[PDB]
């Protein structure tokens, strides 16, 4: 009769999709809540200083 | 000394990080705020702090 391309036929899928990601690069920054200086600030006095 | 009104002077909390992106969600009766750009995650009430 004629020939088809296989586009021309819908395809069904036997084929389960596990769908498996990599974890993103993730880069940690410094990050501190008080940093040594703010701490020493932090002494109403230093005796250094003083 | 230049004398300044208490209230607006003091600040008994520091701004300590600016989140652009700070997801919040809710589980377990608790909303975790997670920031991916400091890595850090917070765990609060789920009421408002006065």
């Amino acid at each position: 009769s004629h020939q088809l391309s296989r586009a021309d036929i819908t395809t069904v899928s036997t084929f389960i999709d596990l769908n498996i990601t990599m974890l993103e690069d993730h880069e940690f920054v410094p990050l501190e809540v008080y940093t040594r200086h703010e701490i020493k600030d932090s002494g109403l006095l230093d005796y250094t200083e003083v | 000394w230049d004398w300044v009104p208490k209230r607006p002077s003091v600040c008994t909390m520091t701004k300590w990080q600016e989140v652009d992106e700070m997801l919040r969600s809710e589980y377990g009766g608790s909303f975790r705020f997670s920031s991916d750009a400091i890595s850090t995650t917070f765990t609060t009430n789920l009421t408002e702090y006065p």
